[PDB]
RNA sequence: UCUCACUGGA
């Protein structure tokens, strides 16, 4: 429950899926469902 | 695409699966409540028509 | 599952006199496959079977903050000083015959994590159900058996 | 159903490499010079060091079936060397005109016996036997 | 934190000093010095990746910040400072983890997809989810019996409130093939 | 041990996912691929917020 | 001494007294 | 003597310890077996209850009620129900409890086990007593409750051994090793430099001696002087858990000799 | 539902000889015995009494599949011999032993403090 | 569904439990595993529909692969790692257990065969109480690097008949190879031998594994006290080598072949000098290790893992990764606020120092996530588009 | 919880023993290790329950009748 | 009575 409080959408081979260096310590650099939701909705 | 080139079909089986080795490699072991609601039609034989009868 | 991703299902289940035991007279409850570990490397799991053993035979709890300086020397030394292999090892016996194993085994406790997905609620047969209007197919859907 | 043959070497070399049963030896002629042996023996019942001396013997007889237990009241044999052990020849490469090598597995062991006398003596027989003492 | 060298010991160092946590320690046995009194302080900077684009951080600051004037073999290796000019500190690393990511006993050594499997999967551990179980009137929940704290304590879990309310329970674990399941 | 954060609509507790966009009001400047007359393009969204 | 350079074990103290100031939903409530 | 031949050490009210020399390994291994699974014991099996408030489930209440171990020194006179002729229970087969715990205390009303009592006439047998093997006299922590919560109950104790379930299992993690200074080479230990050194030096190390290093390998040795310590819960005393059993594994190897009468005259 | 009735790993239902032998048609009297609803405990027992003596030349238990309770044993002896008479020597050198214990056993029970 | 042994037939036998079986070596073509992944179940019709697929669609009839001639199927994981350790030659057994393994093979001909060693003592070369479990008429000859009859490591073969004369089981044999057994077996006799064949020796390793036993843990894992003081000097003499060539970019004299610039021309010397010192650590990691590391055991077994997987668990992690390239900086001239700004010293470029045994400082931490959250973007889009190039 | 009646692997009974040892360490405070080992639980995979055993019982039983 | 949306698993 805590972490579905603290998660994150976004709408639309390409480089937003990644885990960009800026995510340093703010998103969680360990947790995305897998499918098609995988790289992009992120957690704090 | 979703009627005519395979769809939903009956008699019909989906579980979990599960590992042994003491089973043979044609085997598969069915759960005994699967086997009491899938059936087969098959024609009344007199070659074993006693142990269908006693099936029934 | 584990807490990293070593996950499975229940193979089969046996009691305690076919279930081995050791040379405390303890047993354990659930055993794992040594193939899963050395592909996907979860060396967490052996490291906190390990000071698991130590933290629960000693009374104190092991410092599971992550980017510590803990290190498997320092669980070695304290696993020793009670007693056992100091990697953590330990002799246990067959249910059967009794035999000293050849090899090893080992030896220690593990949080553990019951989730979802139940036999009883992934198991699906259907031999003629009742059927569709439009199509009048087979349905689709658990709770009116679907096939 | 007769002793094959018998034979007497020293021993040079057991090479227990990787391996903490099995070790295989190599064998010092003190004998006609032909004479060669290398042999895996388990040394787990055989406890052997250099230059023993070992009376090797082919020997496939006791005077095919199931094997009974060897019911220590009696039996028929002429077991009593020490080393009593059983397998099989496959294969008499070819080192001739003036020697011929003879090639043993032992269920799982390995035998190489040379020397050029034994021209008649051994076959591709299923049984090939082994009987040492000392 | 904030590392300026406001303090005459030659070298740079930090702002923060044990006197206020020990402040903060009179504060845990309050359970008047809160972290709004560590903002107006001036201890604690607030800094998005804006400000992170033109700074330097030192990570450990019992490591990080003097100059070296033996070393522990079953340890891991920690680079250098090939630097001096550090303006702020990493509170603990440790908190860059998330909520359910955190959970996991020691995640430094694992291979890191095998941690996003456990963030997958521990969202969906099944024990307690709350305290007012008989009370509400919501559909599948899933109590255990009985709960168990684990035997991995990340301090994180303490703050997170995992080991007052937990979702598993432990077992005893060995690792061998036993008869072929 | 609750903490709240979540609504009550209707009796769900529906949770509002903190959503995630990039605006304008800042510098931004792109390359076009070759289907174009552009070689290097510059925006702004002038949106009022 | 009250100004004493720190361990990382302060840290914990910390953010024992963030999160027992803020709580957890932080800014849903902001 | 003959055989086996029994050398009791340390021992205790719930605690045995014995040299069992000269016997063999399986029968070792066959005893440890038959004394951790086949031996009946009384414990409450069915749960009848009226009502209930606690923050308890019936469910759970009721698996914690057959997991209380009562006394089972008068094991061999109650029947099986299933073998029993009666209508489903009777006072030879079955053991009913009753039990009624009202709270008015209004700080932490407790239940433990000295609550029961046993309204079932017991026909002057040792049986069915909660075990209070606690120091201060209380008995395992049932149930926690205030005033207006309650704990009404209706239950039968049963028969039957730790195969069933773990409920009918007073055997409590029976031990078993023989022969630590190993010449029998049953197992190598894992080692990186040495195993004497390294793998710690045992427990059972005292008795048998240290086993002469200088010497070349036996071979003809079998499994002899085994140290197989015991243990109870204490719903039957350590000496009559070793006595039930080894008559239960004589009497299904007198079962076998039945069989063996029943193949031969049919 | 499909976690059976628990109590067939030792009991019964309806007519099961607790015995079943045959004989083979590898080796001169061979006979294979199943023994119902016991285990490994009974099994490694008899196999273990078995071993001993010079009559027999073979004898091997095991057990087929762990979801059901039964389990095999198979036996060869000498020429002449009755394999069921091996069988018999050797369970009653089982009881012989067993009686033998617990005499020893309450023995030294007594004997000893407390 | 992906090819024609993506759905077989298998007889039935009832059991409890609501489980589907399957045996252990037919869950290796379906791509299965026991991670509650499912599979359906169809029951055929009528008569001619049983005869078909009786005659056609079950296993054995299956078994040679037309995917690239191969047997698709063999021995997995714990099968295969205790036929390694089986069919060594230490593995000396007793009377009474040949006694129960002869009867554990269904298809005993009820012969007791003649113990190999019987100089007091009745003992066995397992390898030959193998060789009952293997039928009659075949040979395999595979003469790997130096094994001319006497082999003074036992790797090859011989076979006669049923006869192991020489050498391991391994994956190499009893697995999916192209000089197959289970290949051989089927083509000099047929499907139902090759079906008892399997059943043979899954039984056989099935019970000594269960009477004998095979584990791992860390102390497969730590190497020899000096031996991981050679790793780290090593892998401090592959930054010395990358210190010099840094230091011979900063004087930019760096002669940049044909193909790509001078930064370019540096890094694939940094990747090639990097990755190799990784692997000579890792040769010098598996030759310190001996027989009684298990893992590696399981490495000659064949079941899991690889050379690769004992020098990451062992001597160093290596190198991350993101897209090919090393790690770019997503900010301005560094990767992490902890570094300094313009670096190209591979740690901030992405090299991690420590194996999983000392463990992962966050830089290292963070990289290593980029690293396999990358792999889990490759598998969540090839999963789509090689799904549409499939149908 | 309750402590289980039983801790799972060897099933003696230590549902007795949460009164006891709850005044053993609000009493006297000692390491844990020593607790139990006045207590008595000798193995550490029993160990373990006393050690780990998470009681909510206390603060179930807050709310109201 | 199902259509659609969004989660969930592989
Ligand atoms: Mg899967
Ligand atoms: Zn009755
Ligand atoms: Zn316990």
């Amino acid at each position: 429950t805590l972490s579905h409080l603290r998660r994150t959408n976004t709408p639309i081979l390409a480089k937003p899926r990644q885990l960009h260096n800026t995510h340093w310590g703010l998103v969680c650099p360990a947790e995305t469902p897998e499918g098609q939701a995988c790289g992009l909705v992120k957690n704090l | 695409r979703g009627n005519l080139m395979g769809k939903r079909v009956d008699f019909s089986a989906r579980t979990v699966i599960s590992g042994d080795p003491n089973l043979e490699l044609d085997q598969v072991g069915v759960p005994k409540s699967i086997a009491k609601t899938l059936t087969y039609p098959e024609v009344v034989t007199p070659y074993n028509i006693d142990r269908l009868t006693q099936l029934v | 599952a584990s807490r990293h991703g070593q996950k499975g299902t229940i193979g089969i289940t046996y009691r305690r006199e076919d279930m081995p035991f050791t040379a405390e007279g303890i047993v354990p409850d659930l055993i794992i496959n040594p193939h899963a570990i050395p592909s996907r490397m979860t060396v967490a799991h052996l490291i906190e079977c390990l000071l698991s053993k130590v933290a629960a035979l000693s009374g104190n709890e092991g410092d599971a903050s992550p980017f510590t300086d803990i290190t498997v020397e320092g669980i070695s030394k304290l696993l020793r000083e009670h007693g056992y292999q100091s990697r953590g090892f330990e002799v246990m016996y067959n249910g059967h015959t009794g035999k000293k194993l050849m090899a090893q085994i080992f030896f220690g406790p593990t949080y553990y994590q019951r989730l979802r997905h139940m036999v009883d609620d992934k198991i699906h047969a259907r031999a003629r159900g009742p059927m569709q209007v439009l199509t009048r197919q087979p349905v689709e859907g658990r709770s009116r058996d679907g096939g | 159903s007769n002793t094959l043959f018998d034979d007497i070497f020293q021993v040079s070399e057991v090479d227990p490499g990787r391996y903490n049963k099995v070790c295989r030896i190599e064998a010092a002629s003190t004998t006609q010079d032909q004479c060669k042996l290398t042999l895996d023996i388990n040394v787990e019942l055989f406890p052997v060091a250099a230059q023993d001396s070992l009376t090797v013997t082919i020997a496939s007889s006791l005077n095919t079936r199931s094997w009974r237990p060897p019911q220590a009241g009696d039996r028929s044999l002429a077991d009593d060397y020490d080393y009593v052990m059983y397998g099989t020849a496959y294969k008499f490469e070819e080192v001739s005109k003036d020697l011929i090598a003879v090639y043993y597995s032992f269920g799982g062991l390995l035998m190489r016996l040379e020397g050029n006398y034994r021209n008649l003596n051994n076959l591709k027989q299923e049984n090939a036997y082994l009987l040492i003492r000392r | 934190f904030i590392v300026e060298d406001d303090e005459s010991l030659g070298h740079k160092e930090l702002k923060v000093r044990k006197g206020h946590i020990a402040k903060l320690m009179a504060t845990e046995y309050q359970d008047e010095y809160t972290w709004s009194s560590l903002l107006n302080e001036g201890l604690v900077e607030y800094i998005d990746a804006e400000e992170e684009e033109s700074i330097l951080i030192a990570m450990q600051p019992e490591d990080l910040e003097p100059a070296e004037a033996d070393v522990d073999p079953a340890k891991r290796i920690r680079v250098s400072h090939h630097a001096t000019t550090f303006t702020h500190c990493e509170i603990h690393p440790s908190m860059i983890l998330g909520v359910a990511a955190s959970i996991i006993p020691f995640p430094d050594h694992n291979q890191s997809p095998r941690n996003t499997y456990q963030s997958a999967m521990g969202k969906q551990a099944m024990g307690v989810f709350l305290t007012n179980y008989n009370v509400r009137m919501d559909t599948m929940a899933n109590i255990l019996y009985y709960p168990q704290k684990p035997l991995g304590t990340t301090r994180a879990m303490e703050y997170l409130k995992f080991r007052e309310l937990p979702a598993g329970q432990n077992a005893i674990v060995a690792i061998a093939c036993y008869s072929g399941y | 041990f609750d903490m709240g954060g979540y609504f009550i609509i209707n009796g769900s507790e529906k949770v509002l996912i903190a959503q995630e966009r990039s605006a304008g009001n800042i510098v931004q400047v792109f390359k076009k691929a070759a289907p174009s007359p552009i070689s290097h393009v510059a925006e702004i969204r002038s949106a009022l917020e | 001494d009250e100004s004493a350079p720190i361990t990382a074990e302060d840290s914990w103290a910390v953010i024992s007294a963030f999160f027992r100031e803020k709580g957890l939903v932080s800014q849903q409530l902001d | 003597e003959e055989g086996p031949q029994v050398k009791i050490r340390e021992a205790s009210k719930d605690n045995v310890d014995f040299i069992l020399s000269n016997v063999d390994l399986a029968m070792a291994n066959s005893l440890r077996r038959v004394m951790i699974a086949e031996i009946p014991t009384l414990a409450i099996d069915s749960v009848e209850v009226e009502t209930n408030t606690t923050v308890l489930a019936d469910e759970f209440i009721a698996h914690r009620l057959g997991l209380i171990p009562l006394q089972s020194m008068d094991i061999e006179q109650l029947e099986y129900s299933r073998d029993c002729f009666c209508e489903d229970h009777c006072d030879k087969c079955s053991v009913v409890l009753t039990l009624q715990a009202f709270g008015e205390s209004e700080s932490t009303t407790n239940v433990y086990s000295k609550d029961l009592v046993i309204v079932s006439n017991l026909m002057g047998r040792n049986i069915g007593h909660p075990i209070i093997q606690d120091k201060e006299g209380n008995g395992v922590l049932i149930c926690k409750l205030r005033k207006g919560q309650e704990l009404k109950l209706t239950c039968v104790a049963k028969k039957g051994i730790a195969k069933e379930h773990a409920k009918w299992g007073p055997a409590a993690a029976i031990e078993f090793e023989y022969d630590p200074w190993n010449k029998l080479k049953h197992t190598d230990y894992w080692y990186e430099q040495d195993s004497a050194k390294e793998w710690p030096q045992s427990k059972n190390c005292e008795y048998e001696d240290p086993p002469n290093e200088g010497d070349p390998f036996d071979y003809k040795a079998q499994a002899d002087t085994f140290y197989m310590n015991v243990e109870s819960v204490g719903s039957i005393p350590v000496d009559q858990v070793v006595v039930r059993g080894i008559d239960t594994l004589q009497k299904k190897v007198a079962s076998i000799l039945l069989a063996l009468t029943q193949m031969d005259q049919d | 539902m499909n976690a059976p009735d628990r109590f067939e790993l030792f009991l019964l239902g309806e007519g099961e000889s607790k015995l079943k032998i045959d004989p083979d048609t590898k080796a001169p009297n061979a006979v294979v015995i199943t023994f119902e609803k016991e285990d490994h405990t009974l099994g490694n027992l008899i196999r273990a009494e078995l071993l001993n003596d010079r009559k027999v030349l073979f004898a091997a238990y095991k057990v087929e599949h762990p979801f059901f309770a039964r389990f095999k044993l198979r036996i060869q002896t000498t020429e002449g011999y009755d394999p069921k008479d091996a069988l018999k020597n050797a369970c009653n050198s089982i009881i012989n032993k067993l009686g033998a214990l617990k005499t020893n056993f309450e023995t030294e029970w007594n004997l000893q403090t407390l | 569904s992906l090819h024609k042994m993506s759905m077989m037939a298998h007889r039935v036998k009832v059991i409890p439990y609501s489980t589907f079986r399957l045996n252990l070596s037919v869950t290796s073509p379906y791509n299965a595993d026991f991670d509650g992944d499912e599979m359906n179940l169809h029951v055929p019709q009528s008569e001619e529909t049983r005869a078909e697929l009786s005659q056609l669609c079950a296993v054995p009839l299956q078994i040679v692969s037309p995917q690239s001639n191969k047997p698709c199927m063999g021995i997995v994981q714990d099968t295969l790692c205790g036929i390694r350790k089986l069919t060594l030659r230490d593995t000396f057994i007793e009377l009474d257990q040949v006694l129960n393994m002869l009867y554990w093979v269904p298809d005993w001909d009820g012969v007791i065969p003649t113990p190999a060693i019987i100089k007091p003592k009745p003992l066995w070369s397992g390898k030959q109480i193998l060789s009952v479990a293997i039928p009659n008429g075949i040979h395999l000859q595979r003469f790997d690097e130096g094994t001319t009859l006497l082999s003074p490591k036992d790797n090859g073969m011989l076979i006669i008949d049923g006869q192991i004369i020489f050498g391991v089981v391994e994956k190499k044999t009893v697995g999916s190879s192209n000089g197959g057994l289970i290949h051989v077996v089927t083509r000099e006799k047929g499907p139902q031998v090759c079906a008892k064949l399997f059943g043979n020796i899954q039984k056989v390793v099935n019970f000594w594994l269960l009477h004998n036993g095979f584990s791992t843990g860390i102390g497969d894992t730590i190497a020899d006290g000096p031996t991981m003081r050679e790793i780290t000097e090593t892998i401090a003499e592959a930054k010395k080598k990358v210190l010099d060539v840094t230091k011979e970019a900063q004087a930019n004299l760096l002669t940049a072949k044909h193909g790509m610039t001078l930064r370019e021309s540096f890094e694939d010397n940094v990747v090639r000098f990097l990755n190799e010192a990784r692997d000579k650590a890792g040769r010098l990691a598996e030759v310190n290790l001996k027989d009684l590391n298990n893992v590696k055991q399981m490495v000659m077994a064949g079941s899991k893992g690889s050379f690769i997987n004992i020098a990451q668990m062992s001597a160093c992690v290596g190198q991350q990764s993101v897209e090919g390239k090393r790690i770019a900086f997503g900010f301005v001239d560094r990767t992490l606020p902890h570094f300094s700004k313009d670096d190209y010293s591979p740690e901030s470029k992405g090299f991690v120092e420590n194996s999983y045994l000392r463990g992962l400082t966050p830089q290292e931490f963070f990289f290593h996530a980029m690293g396999g959250r990358e792999g889990l973007i490759d598998t969540a889009v090839k999963t789509a588009e090689t799904g549409y190039i499939q149908r | 919880m309750i402590v289980p009646v039983r801790c799972f692997s060897c099933g003696k009974v230590v549902g007795d023993k949460w009164e006891s040892y709850l005044n053993l360490l609000q009493e006297d405070e000692l390491d844990e290790g020593t607790a139990l080992s006045r207590l008595g639980l000798k193995r550490y995979c029993c160990r373990r329950m006393i050690l780990t055993h998470v009681d909510l019982i206390e603060k179930f039983l807050r709310y109201n009748p």
